[PDB]
């Protein structure tokens, strides 16, 4: 199953709401799916698993939803500290490809 | 009308411990002096019955259970231990009255390049209880997603197979156990030798 | 301190093969299932390939499974990937990643990673 995210770069202000979406070639289920987070300089980090639930620890404002060939994550309130990059990952069907990788910037 | 103990320590073939085969013994004189003389077996590890004096003492029912294990985990068998066997697969009481006999058998059930014909089981629910035989082949769920027997993520077949090939040293060389629980219980006790 | 120890960054001669360790600390290891995501400097994370420590079931890359061998080693409760024919591409870091597993239940997904282990590969 080949993932893509989209858009490439996401240029946007501290506060406001974001989305990222992934595509998958396929339909595939929603409960073996995840997004991870990752600032250059340490692991990525895991926040949203399944497509919909919220991980341990994790702020409330990430939310993920959607299903079958679109998958959709949205950040309600933007913070200095989420402008980093959020990968994609499937884990149904082998491979379990990442996503190309969905970096935000501050305009 | 000897107790047929050569079906038993001389069968071809040998259940796997996640399916270990038992069989009951009732109503026959046993003569354990040739057990316990035989000179043939790595481990006699009796509890609860004096290995010299077994031939004295007779318990209603005797379960012969027999199995197939790799040698380091046979200190498992006995009551109170702990591990992959002795949580997954086959479990004593902690009160087990009765005698354990264990003895290699790589000359017997090893064959070149590896017999993977023995299995045993790494994934449960819950620990078994006493002489539980847990027999169910169904896929296991690691996490909260049901996976409707597929195999993947969190999605597990339970039971792995052995690999024994006579490169193999003491630790991973197959051993046969046959474990002989002394059932008492109200009953004329019709079990005993000379 | 659940913890995924790896060893530290290796500077390996190309064409040689090296042991990239996973040590886990206070969970579990028989239930866990362990995989192994690779990433290059400033390039996405590929996924090495996973492996189930309690059966020794492995599943490796379409493009990497002729120099990557993932084993398990319940005595010291460890993980090793051997890459055997290095080069220069190979300088990455490897991550380990493993659900937060008990004696019987795991989560449902990848959320502890270790500390990651640098690798340069070149004359
Ligand atoms: C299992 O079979 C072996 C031989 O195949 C038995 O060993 C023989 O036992 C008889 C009587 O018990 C002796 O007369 C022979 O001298 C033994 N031969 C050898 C080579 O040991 C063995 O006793 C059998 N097991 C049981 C529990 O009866």
């Amino acid at each position: 199953i080949v993932l893509t995210q989209s858009p490439g770069t996401l240029s946007l202000s501290p506060g406001e709401r974001a989305t990222l979406s992934c595509r998958a070639s396929q339909s595939v289920s929603s409960s073996y799916l995840a997004w991870y987070q990752q600032k250059p300089g340490q692991a990525p980090r895991l926040l949203i698993y399944g497509a919909s639930r919220r991980a341990t620890g994790i702020p409330d404002r990430f939310s993920g939803s959607a299903s079958g060939t679109d998958f959709i994550l949205t950040i309600s309130r933007l913070e200095p500290e989420d402008f980093a990059v959020y990968y994609c990952q499937q884990y149904r069907n082998s491979p379990w490809t990442f996503g190309q990788g969905t970096k935000v910037e501050i305009k | 009308n000897l107790c047929p103990f050569g079906e038993v320590f001389n069968a071809t073939r040998f259940a796997s411990v996640y399916a270990w085969n038992r069989k009951r013994i009732s109503n026959c004189v046993a003569d354990y002096s040739v057990l316990y003389n035989s000179a043939s077996f790595s481990t006699f590890k009796c509890y609860g019955v004096s290995p010299t004096k077994l031939n004295d003492l007779c318990f209603t029912n005797v379960y012969a259970d027999s199995f197939v294990i790799r040698g380091d985990e046979v200190r498992q068998i006995a009551p109170g231990q702990t591990g992959k066997i002795a949580d997954y697969n086959y479990k004593l009481p902690d009160d087990f009255t009765g005698c354990v006999i264990a003895w290699n058998s790589n000359n017997l059930d090893s064959k070149v390049g590896g017999n993977y014909n023995y299995l045993y089981r790494l994934f449960r629910k819950s620990n078994l209880k006493p002489f539980e035989r847990d027999i169910s082949t169904e896929i296991y769920q690691a996490g909260s997603t049901p996976c409707n027997g597929v195999e993947g993520f969190n999605c597990y077949f339970p039971l792995q197979s052995y690999g024994f090939q006579p490169t193999n040293g003491v630790g991973y060389q197959p051993y046969r156990v046959v474990v002989l629980s002394f059932e008492l219980l109200h009953a004329p006790a019709t079990v005993c030798g000379p | 301190q659940v913890q995924l120890v790896q060893s530290g960054p290796e500077v390996k001669k190309p064409g040689t093969s090296v042991k990239v360790s996973c040590k886990a600390s206070q969970f579990t290891f028989s239930i866990s299932a362990v995989q192994w995501v690779r990433q290059a400097r400033g390039q996405r994370l590929e996924w090495m390939g996973w492996i189930v420590v309690g059966s020794g079931n492995t599943d490796y890359a379409q493009r990497f499974q002729e120099r990557v061998t993932i084993s398990r080693d319940m005595s010291a409760g460890t993980v090793y990937m051997e890459l055997r024919s290095l080069r220069s591409e190979d300088t990455a870091v490897y991550y380990c990643a493993a659900p937060y597993c008990n004696k019987t239940n795991c989560r449902d997904g990848f959320d502890m990673w270790g500390q990651g282990t640098m690798v340069t590969v070149s004359s």
